[PDB]
């Protein structure tokens, strides 16, 4: 079968099958509860609005992004943007594919082992494998050398590598990212 | 006086000859590569590496 590549990243959800050009839905990642009382009866009002759809209602929501620098910080949140991202925006059950998720470099241990148990237990995929954010952008080039600068929107990291020999004592990550230069 | 200088430029001589022949041997060793150019104004590939 073919995998999912699903890339988690901090800003933008970015997400498609193995083998295409682009990725196949891309929608901010914030999870928004509404603040206001609410007086129409049967409106169908939820309780959260994740994705693109709290872009459309943001009017009267609170968004909260669910990952602050590379590091999730609230695992609920996550998990329930994992799941939209699997059911509504690919429209897969996660029970047939592989997934391959992205982590940037230097991350506490925790938060990818968490990430491991979550994609086990919860959705129950069959194998699932974690990937620096760096090396794939050296990929992408075409190129087997190279030092990348991965500015994100959460975390800004420099992986340099030399003929697919990483350099673990050359890495320098640093926090500002797209988020700091918004505030 | 003749007889050594003789016998001195004999030996001489067939060591000069001994090393001679194979230094006319095999000296076409040195025949290696230019690494000349051309452009390659004709290269259209594509985007599909997968073996690195
Ligand atoms: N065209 C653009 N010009 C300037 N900044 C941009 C542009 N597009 C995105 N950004 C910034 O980059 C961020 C998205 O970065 P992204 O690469 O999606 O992060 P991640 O690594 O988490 O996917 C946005 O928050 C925005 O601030
Ligand atoms: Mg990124």
């Amino acid at each position: 079968t073919t995998a999912l590549v699903c890339d988690n990243g901090s800003g933008l959800v970015k997400a498609g099958f193995a083998g295409d050009d682009a990725p196949r839905a891309v929608f901010p990642s914030i999870v928004g509860r509404p603040r206001h009382q609410g007086v129409m009866v049967g409106m169908g009002q939820k309780d959260s609005y994740v994705g693109d759809e709290a872009q459309s209602k943001r009017g009267i929501l609170t968004l909260k992004y669910p990952i602050e620098h590379g590091i999730i910080t609230n695992w609920d949140d996550m998990e329930k943007i994992w799941h939209h991202t699997f059911y509504n925006e690919l429209r897969v059950a996660p029970e047939e594919h592989p997934t391959l998720l992205t982590e940037a470099p230097l991350n506490p241990k925790a938060n990818r082992e968490k990430m491991t148990q979550i994609m086990f237990e919860t959705f129950n995929v069959p194998a699932m494998y974690v990937a620096i954010q760096a090396v794939l952008s050296l990929y992408a080039s075409g190129r087997t050398t190279g030092i990348v600068l991965d500015s994100g929107d959460g975390v800004t990291h420099n992986v340099p590598i030399y003929e697919g020999y990483a350099l673990p004592h050359a890495i320098m990550r640093l926090d500002l990212a797209g988020r700091d230069l918004t505030d | 006086l003749g007889t050594r200088a003789k016998e001195s430029l004999d030996l001489r001589a067939h060591l000069k000859q001994v090393k001679k022949e194979d230094i006319e041997k095999e000296n076409r060793e040195v025949g290696d590569w230019r690494k000349n150019i051309d452009a390659l104004s004709g290269m259209e590939g594509r985007k599909k590496k997968f073996e690195g």
